[PDB]
RNA sequence: UGCAUUAGCUAGUUGGUAAGGUAACGGCUUACCAAGGCAACGAUGCAUAGCCGACCUGAGAGGGUGAUCGGCCACACUGGA
RNA sequence: CGGUACCUAAUCAGAAAGCCACGGCUAACUACGUGCCAGCAGCCGCGGUAAUACGUAGGUGGCAAGCGUUAUCCGGAAUUAUUGGGCGUAAAGCGCGCGUAGGCGGUUUUUUAAGUCUGAUGUGAAAGCCCACGGCUCAACCGUGGAGGGUCAUUGGAAACU
């Protein structure tokens, strides 16, 4: 554009969108608003446990887990690891980050926060799955 | 010490002792560095309806003689 | 710190010469499993990462010391590529090694931390203390001799350049900042410093 | 209606340099003049020539070439320009091509050059580079 | 009532002291009016006390009022001395 | 003598009826780190072969780099088509800071000391040919005052 | 600061002449007289946000933030006095 | 604060390392287990019987009282481009006119000083950023002296260009 017509109406940049946009909500109770303010973590109780299949030329059953969070809104999240101990009404930590070749999924669970349990034999790769150090 | 002393354009003589200069000038922009006009209706204080519409004016500033209007007249460089 | 054994790190990287030399016992290529094997070429990114290793494990230093004192060579006239070498001979570890009071660098890195140089006064027990040209470095009056003091003062002559030494208890004087010629250049300084330009 | 005087010089002098033309003639003013003059005074042009017209009277201006083929202004850009003029403090008044090329500068003395406006400690609208 | 002061600065068990000409309804470490001169008790030996004495006298022939310490520090070097002279005269 | 450098190996096939090729070729850039370097590109199969079938391609075609020493002599911005490199002269203690295939082409003239930033494109035929295209077009401040007839002390 | 997928806002509103009253000028308030005032240079409306020194980032241009430390303003369960 | 900082002696190699990566970006790999299963994944993508990418074990490496993941911000991003991008076919020329406001506007002389340039002040507190010393056993940090306020306003001048 020439400089009258850029001055005249000027460089609107191109806006960033947040990959996770479940976690920088919060839920005030006492005036049911959504603020915003950037949470790394958000704990939630769940509500269905199942098992899912890709849709890559991957061919496999992943376990998800339908969480409501600490703001009321619906999330399905993975669960990385083995073994897991997630019936139904548990408390877990929603963490962030996208696992593709899943569709509708992209957040984790932080295995070992709050009453889900670590992993059954990892001694390799051992701080994340969340177990303690053997012997 | 002196006041601000302001030259400017009349734009509507009402009635009852007011006029309303127009001091133009030109403020750069930010960014890109371009020269704009930009228009600032100051009103002032005639003393008599001397004035009349079309003249260029110097005007002065005074203590708030009303709510809008903070200027005084003092001289008349050209009229129509 | 690092706490273990240089002959590996020798083996790696050019030398950490606690002798005179170390890489002749087994391979001298790389110490576990796929060292007596083809040595794959190396890339740009990992030769710019092994000469500032050997330079790292020479002094015995770790990152975000090794870096800290790499900026503030990014403060004086020369060139910042041989500024990062001269000030980093200036230490209290080097200083201690180069004129020789002990046979290698650990236990000179080892005799500056339990209080026995008292540099210029009273006492400097810190092993990363830059001297400044023209201050005298001596052994502690409380210990004057030990078996490792004395016995590896004979052994190792040649203190170098910008330095002096005595055996009137054992007095240095760091007389100004060394050369380039007057500091180890098996280490090439002139890619270490593309390293941290990334 | 052409809305920029002395930048239609600037890109006639562009254009017979890319033909390798050795004359042509502008519609002339005071301040076309006066940096063609300035041209042959730093040495890109061989020789300006004459006013003479009636009615806004044309000058010629003489291009001037290596021995070998090659030609001496490469590359010619008008920088100050209508919608956005561009003016310089002496201070970061500055050096065309590290100081090969010039930048003929209108200050209040006339046109000047890029050398010659740094020791005289006057800036003013910066016109158009030559190199 | 301005009154000269001093407003700490320096770190945890290093104090050190600015002196400044101040409002008394101002905070400690807050808006000033102007600064005299340091103090510094924690060094080698000496308070190392540093005034504009040309200054300093400004303000205390107009309402400044020392408090305490300053007052001590006006007195080692000697400007609480030389502040009877202009009465005196 | 010329100093050897690739840049990349590509592994390239066309599609056949039967069985389909096993063409890898490869450019290189040629220089001396004294100011003439060259580039050019090599077709063949057999690997080592098809590096040194670039080395003689690029020693028909040898561009004479001027500097002032221990730098560029001037700003300049390189064009070849999409690739356009940027080259801002340096204090002489810099270090040459360049991409990957722009800084085969600046270490093997001798300036070690330069600023630069690949602007636009970014395969490595074009960035190499548009930096060549950039050095081709840089003057000394001697020959300029040559043809535009003062001297050396007269332009400064 | 963001929206024109907010284009008509004002009616003590804009002047006047009086009178009161304020530390002080003044549509600050109350009487009459006059119909003005502002606005695409964005009046108004809605939404968002204490502002700045500074801090973080960037080669710069510029972008982001207001914890701590200072300057100023506003508020003190909510709303008037 | 505080019998605290610190200083003298006495004793002992005692008690004081983990953490994530190993396909290619990205310097560090072999072997068993498992055999589109269990699982990994920042990207491209790994696993169907000889997995350097899964799980473990021995190695090695990055660096370390930390390490790794996530969240957010700037940079890389010249993917809002004044510096510094575009519109024949990749996203992009209104279906074309008449015209308001606005923007921009041929040549010369005289002239004024709004823009512009230049030099006299005044001010943009302190703290910090940059630079130089001083005090911390070094460093963090702290203190002092300087770039310096370059934004602006007041005051002389210059007259080419708007």
């Amino acid at each position: 554009p020439t400089i009258n017509q850029l001055v005249r109406k000027p460089r609107q940049s191109k806006i960033k969108k947040s990959d996770s946009p479940a976690l920088n909500k919060g839920f005030n109770s006492k005036k049911k608003k959504f603020t915003d303010l950037n949470s790394p973590q958000k704990r939630g109780v769940c509500t269905r446990v199942g098992t899912m299949t890709p849709k890559k030329p991957n061919s496999a059953l992943r376990k998800y887990a339908r969480v409501r969070l600490s703001n009321n809104i619906e999330i399905n999240a993975y669960i990385p690891g083995i073994g897991h101990n997630l019936q139904e009404h548990s408390v877990v930590l929603v963490r962030g980050g996208r696992v593709k070749d899943l569709p509708g999924v992209r957040y984790h669970i932080v295995r070992g926060a709050l009453d889900t349990s670590g992993v059954d034999g990892r001694r390799q790769g051992r701080s994340l799955y969340g177990t303690k150090k053997p012997k | 010490n002196d006041r601000k002393v302001y030259v400017g354009k009349v734009v509507s003589d009402k009635m009852d002792k007011t006029i309303t200069v127009l001091v133009e000038t030109y403020k750069t922009h930010k960014l890109y560095g371009k020269r704009v006009k930009y228009s600032k209706k100051y009103k002032t204080h005639d003393e008599n309806n001397s004035a009349k519409l079309g003249d260029i004016v110097k005007i002065q500033e005074t203590r708030p003689l009303s709510a809008t209007k903070r200027f005084r007249l003092v001289e008349i460089v050209e009229e129509s | 710190r690092f706490r273990g054994s240089n002959w590996k790190k020798s083996r790696r990287l050019g030398i950490s010469l606690s002798g005179t030399g170390k890489e002749l016992e087994k391979r001298p290529y790389a110490p576990g499993q796929h060292g007596p094997n083809q040595r794959k070429k190396l890339s740009e990114y990992g030769l710019q990462l092994r000469e500032k290793q050997k330079l790292r494990y020479l002094y015995g230093m770790t990152e975000r010391q090794f870096r800290n004192t790499f900026d503030i060579a990014g403060k004086k006239f020369g060139v910042h590529g041989e500024n990062f070498m001269i000030l980093l001979a200036s230490r209290l570890d080097a200083v201690v090694y180069s004129l020789g009071l002990a046979r290698t660098r650990r236990q000179a890195r080892q005799l500056v931390n339990h209080g026995h140089i008292l540099v210029d006064g009273k006492r400097v027990d810190i092993p990363s203390y830059s001297v400044k040209p023209g201050q005298t470095i001596s052994v502690r009056e409380k210990s004057q001799k030990l078996n490792i003091i004395v016995e590896s003062v004979e052994i190792n002559n040649f203190v170098p350049e910008y330095l002096n030494f005595d055996a009137d208890s054992l007095t240095g004087t760091f007389v100004r900042l060394p050369e380039r010629s007057e500091l180890p250049a098996e280490i090439n300084e002139q890619l270490i410093v593309e390293y941290y330009s990334r | 209606t052409m809305t920029d005087p002395i930048a239609d010089m600037l890109t006639r002098v562009r254009n017979a340099n890319m033909v390798r033309h050795e004359k042509l003639e502008l519609p002339a003013s005071n301040i076309k003049k006066e940096i063609a003059e300035i041209l042959k005074s730093e040495g890109f042009i061989k020789n300006v020539e004459y006013v003479e017209d009636d009615k806004q009277g044309v000058l010629r201006l003489f291009l001037k070439y290596g021995q070998n083929d090659e030609r001496v202004i490469t590359g010619l850009k008008r920088i100050s320009k209508p919608g956005l003029r561009v003016y310089a403090k002496a201070s970061e008044m500055p050096k065309v091509l590290n100081g090969l090329g010039i930048a003929l500068v209108s200050t209040s003395e006339g046109v000047i050059t890029d050398k010659e406006a740094r020791k005289r400690n006057v800036g003013g609208e910066i016109i158009a580079y030559v190199w | 009532a301005v009154k000269i002061r001093l407003t700490r600065l320096g770190s945890k068990r290093n104090p050190f002291y600015r002196i400044v000409v101040a409002d008394a309804r101002s905070p400690r470490d807050g808006r000033i009016i102007e600064q005299i001169g340091t103090y510094n008790p924690t060094s080698a030996n000496a308070p190392e006390i540093k005034v504009d004495e040309a200054l300093a006298l400004k303000w205390l022939n107009d309402g400044a009022k020392p408090t305490d310490t300053v007052h001590n520090i006006l007195s080692k070097e000697g400007i609480m001395k030389k502040f009877d002279e202009q009465k005196k005269a | 003598e010329f100093e050897e450098r690739v840049v990349t190996i590509n592994r390239v096939a066309k599609v056949v009826k039967g069985g389909r090729r096993f063409r890898f070729t490869a450019l290189v850039v040629v220089g001396d780190k004294n100011g003439r370097v060259g580039f050019g590109t090599g077709k063949a199969q057999e690997v080592p072969e098809a590096i040194k079938k670039a080395v003689e391609a690029a020693k028909k075609d040898l561009v004479v780099v001027p500097r002032v020493e221990g730098t560029t002599p001037h700003t300049i911005t390189g064009r070849y088509g999409s690739g356009s490199v940027f080259m801002k002269p340096a204090a002489p203690g810099t270090g040459v800071i360049a991409g990957g295939p722009v800084r085969a082409v600046l270490e093997l003239a001798g300036i070690t000391d330069i600023l630069s930033k690949s602007l636009g494109s970014n395969t490595p035929i074009n960035m190499v040919r548009a930096t060549i295209d950039g050095l081709q077009n840089l003057k000394n401040a001697e020959d300029v005052a040559k043809l535009r007839g003062k001297t050396v002390e007269e332009l400064y």
